[PDB]
């Protein structure tokens, strides 16, 4: 029984308006696109087609852009495995591999051969934050 | 140290918990058959008889009234008036 | 515009100044605190419209009806700035002033803000007091407002005898701040009790007792 | 309000308009940020005249700013005020320009006087949320009320003399009572800390015995004065408000025990 | 909470309220010195009306032959027009009833007459007026000065506080401030003669009554 939650920083004002995820049992929160581009989807873009179901809302887009801003110092896939397990040497990774299989998301799938299908539930769970915060 | 009986200040009137207190005190007394001070006139009960004792003024206690900073008020249970 | 609107608030700060000093007793003449805005415009303010700030900073005396009560009362003196955020440079100027005049009230009415470097220096020239005061927190006489009795600031001989009649101790009188707005006003040290005469709906009159601290 | 003007409801309204709060957000429709190049020729085609009117170094950044036409009448403020208001905010370091009130478009225009652009975005913001137009600030809203009064008559007795008053969400004693127009003797807030900061410990404590009165009243109920009154004057003899918990009283010097 | 916070206080016996450090929370109890059970809701009908009527029921004008007592209500009416001495007493008696309209006016901004007071004044007028069966067709056999200064020597003998002291007294008339107000308003000359009626053995069973139950009225020492 594990509790994802996805955190939206910085209220109605703020200008940091980061968008933050808690796996479990790791250390601090993590950048949603740095969880992107640690399940395989990596460019820009992508990630805001898992996230945003249409590229007429320039709105969540918009909203959108400080996540981007946040992640973009990893910008591949090992090096986003190896942030996570630096929260919590290349060991950290198969410790992150693991918590994105048996801890993030397990109602979905507990294997190994599943990683978009997590993305675009992440995805849609941004997509309903966002759709909260737009007062939509 | 103490005050004297003149300039005393507080009031000359009983209250009623200096009343209740000294009736129960003579009643306690009469209970235990010690000797009334006025004429019985049929009554039984020592709390009655302590009230009748009472209104003839032949009840021979005293109320020392403190003060806060730690003075004291002597005042005969005679000299107290009761008007209630 | 911003002219007029500074011109009154320092107005209304200034009458109110005037009712406080007369207020802890000191020789002000009613006419004078109910100087119009005309003449106020017409006595500080210049040919060309600014507002000379330091041309309304006087000194106040005791009355004798004041020294048969506070004999050790006296002159006072109100200072109105002309430098926003005062440091400690204007600081060691005023309390130089006040040490060379040799008074024992001094009234330092800024308009914005006092740097803590400056109020370093503020409570340690004895027996003299200075007092810190804004402009803006002067500008309404709050004496003045409905649910404020009046409080009298008694003498030394007045409070032994109010400890002495209700043989009490200093801590088991009631309390008032130091800071507290109205002991701000009358300007009272530690140890000053004050006489609050307050009405009452039961009573009409009702004496309450404060100490400060 | 003033003892004078007590029945001209036409300066409470004014009173109302310079006490409740207004930022430059609560009359913003939009903002956008664009890049245009030549000051002296922009290129959208509504802000020609503007750019024309306004000329009788700079930024290539643009800063515009599109206002609610009905939130100007509401708040009853000019462009004027908005453009000065920004103005002696940002003082020489932002140029602004905008559109008189009598065209169809209300329209504020702003330049900064590398890595510029995702920098005046800040200054935006800035100018959404630390922006005072008119009143004073927490007090979020301000209603005219007609409160019926008893006032001594001439002649003698006490007749109904009902007078204007301002009701308000939002509480700042400390800046609203200097304000000129009202009556700053008879203004009063249901939270008596700030009383108690403002006007003393002693005003502090009527308003804290009004307000339990008031609690006890409004139920129908009556209690006789004595007992709030103790429980009020227990509350403030400590020099402060102190509370009937284990923060309050029972922090006082009284028995270990007890 | 609130019983906890207010448990060791109670009045005592120098009418203060205090704490188990004698620490003073109100220096004459409920700030006038009475008990709660002994208070009812009294008028105090200067407060209100207009000046004129406030004249017309209190003003007595003895050397005026139109605003003074009618020979019919005073059984000494005729000898007393024009008396400049008692005139004295009558000009201070409504000075002091002034006194106490402005006084009052300020305490209560709102005019509200109808507050709580000890000694219901209005039954014990109306016991009187059937105890000794006085009919309101004979001069009553009081004097001006009886009325008057009896009246003023009857607030001397409203105690709360007993000390011999400037500050005890000072507090004594402090706390019968308002009663005494009641008392005035209730017991001027005019109201006693016109509207009461009262004799003299009347007169002064009810200062003696009065008296009495503002005695009773009292807080006892100990109250909780």
């Amino acid at each position: 029984i594990s509790t994802l939650q996805v955190k939206l920083y910085g209220r109605e004002g703020s200008s940091a308006r980061t968008i933050k995820a808690t796996l479990p049992y790791i250390k601090q929160d993590i950048p949603i696109v740095i969880i992107f581009r640690a399940l395989g989807i990596i460019p820009d873009g992508e990630i805001l087609e898992h996230i945003c179901y249409d590229v007429n809302d320039w709105q969540m887009l918009e909203m959108l852009k400080p996540c981007v801003e946040d992640g973009f110092v990893i910008q591949d896939r090992e090096t986003a495995l190896d942030f996570i397990g630096r929260r919590g040497k290349e060991k950290r990774i198969q410790y992150a591999k693991d918590i994105l299989q048996k801890e993030f998301l397990p109602h979905i799938t507990q294997l190994e051969g599943f990683e978009s299908r997590k993305a675009f539930f992440l995805g849609y769970m941004i997509n309903r934050l966002l759709l909260c915060a737009l007062d939509r | 140290k103490a005050i004297p009986k003149d300039q005393r200040a507080t009031t000359p009137y009983m209250t009623k918990y200096e009343r209740a207190r000294i009736l129960g005190t003579r009643a306690l007394q009469i209970s235990m058959n010690a000797p009334v001070f006025v004429d019985l006139e049929g009554e039984t009960d020592p709390l009655r008889i302590a009230m009748k004792e009472l209104a003839e003024k032949k009840i021979p206690l005293v109320i020392r009234r403190y003060l806060p900073d730690g003075s004291f008020e002597d005042w005969s249970v005679e000299e107290l008036i009761v008007d209630l | 515009q911003e002219n007029e609107r500074n011109i009154s608030r320092l107005w209304r700060a200034f009458r109110t100044v005037k009712e406080m000093v007369k207020d802890r007793g000191y020789f002000i003449t009613q006419e004078e605190v109910e100087l119009p805005l005309e003449d106020f415009k017409a006595k500080y303010c210049d040919s060309m419209g600014r507002p000379q700030r330091k041309m309304m900073s006087f000194q106040a005396n005791p009355t004798e009806e004041s020294i048969s009560k506070f004999p050790d009362m006296g002159s006072l003196w109100v200072e109105f700035c002309d430098e926003p955020s005062v440091g400690v440079k204007t600081m060691k100027t005023f309390v130089i002033h006040i040490q060379e005049k040799n008074f024992q009230t001094g009234i330092f009415v800024y308009q914005n803000n006092i740097t803590p470097s400056a109020m370093k220096l503020v409570p340690s020239i004895p027996p003299a007091t200075i007092e810190t005061f804004n402009e803006a927190a002067l500008v309404v006489n709050i004496t003045h407002h409905e649910l404020v009795p009046k409080h009298i600031r008694l003498s030394s001989d007045e409070k032994r005898e109010l400890l002495k009649r209700y043989r009490l101790k200093e801590s088991q009188l009631p309390r008032i701040q130091r800071a507290d707005p109205v002991a701000l006003y009358l300007g009272l040290k530690r140890g000053e009790v004050v006489k609050i005469i307050r009405k009452s709906e039961t009573s009409g009159r009702y004496a309450s007792y404060r100490i400060c601290m | 309000l003033e003892p004078g003007h007590a029945a001209d409801q036409e300066q409470a309204k004014l009173i109302r308009s310079a006490i409740e709060h207004t930022t430059l957000k609560s009359v913003t429709i939009a903002s956008e940020i664009y890049y245009d190049p030549d000051p002296r020729s922009t290129v959208i085609p509504e802000d020609e005249e503007i750019i024309q009117l306004h000329f009788s170094q700079q930024s290539p950044w643009l800063l515009r700013l599109e206002l609610d036409r009905a939130a100007m009448n509401d708040k009853d403020l000019t462009m004027g005020q908005v453009g000065e208001r920004i103005k002696q905010t940002f003082k020489n370091d932002l140029f602004v320009i905008w559109s008189e009130d009598n065209d169809e478009k209300l329209i504020i225009r702003c330049r900064v006087v590398a890595e510029e652009d995702h920098m005046l975005k800040k200054i935006e913001n800035t100018m959404l949320e630390n922006i005072t137009l008119r009143g004073v600030e927490n007090i979020e809203r301000v209603v005219m009320m007609k409160y019926d009064r008893k006032v001594p008559s001439p002649t003698g007795e006490y007749v109904k003399e009902p007078e204007w008053v301002l009701e308000t969400d939002g509480v700042n004693l400390s800046e609203v009572m200097t304000v000129p127009g009202i009556d700053p003797t008879r203004i009063y807030t249901n939270s008596f800390i700030d009383i108690m900061e403002v006007l003393g410990i002693e005003a502090g404590r009527a308003a804290l015995y009004k307000e339990v009165y008031n609690v006890i009243a409004s139920d129908g109920s009556y209690v006789n004065y004595r007992h709030m009154a103790l429980l009020v004057d227990v509350m403030t003899t400590q020099g402060g408000l102190t509370s009937v918990t284990r923060h309050g009283f029972n922090r006082s010097n009284t028995g270990a025990l007890m | 909470r609130l019983v906890k916070a207010l448990e060791d206080i109670m009045v005592h016996y120098d009418n203060t309220t205090r704490n188990s450090l004698g620490n003073v929370i109100q220096f004459i109890y409920g700030e006038d010195g009475m008990d709660a059970a002994h208070i009812e809701k009294q008028s105090l009908d200067t407060i209100g009306g207009s000046d004129a009527a406030f004249e017309k029921r209190y003003r007595v004008d003895l050397l005026n032959t139109d605003h003074t007592l009618d020979p019919s209500l005073l059984e000494s009416g005729s000898e007393i027009l024009g008396d400049l001495k008692l005139q004295v007493l009558l000009d201070e008696e409504y000075k002091q009833l002034v006194k106490d309209r402005k006084f009052l006016r300020e305490v209560f901004v709102d005019g509200e007459a109808n507050w709580p007071l000890p000694v219901n004044i209005r039954r014990i007028i109306q016991n009187a007026q059937q105890t000794f069966h006085i009919d309101h067709t004979k001069p009553s056999d009081l004097t001006i000065k009886d009325i008057v200064l009896g009246v003023k020597d009857l607030q001397e003998n409203l105690l709360v506080l007993r000390g011999k002291n400037e500050i005890i007294q000072n507090a004594q008339r402090d706390a019968v401030t308002l009663f005494c107000c009641l008392l005035r308003s209730r017991l001027a000359t005019r109201r006693v003669l016109q509207e009461y009626r009262l004799t003299k053995q009347a007169f002064d069973w009810v200062l003696s009554n009065i008296e009495a139950q503002f005695l009773r009225s009292v807080v006892h020492p100990g109250e909780m």
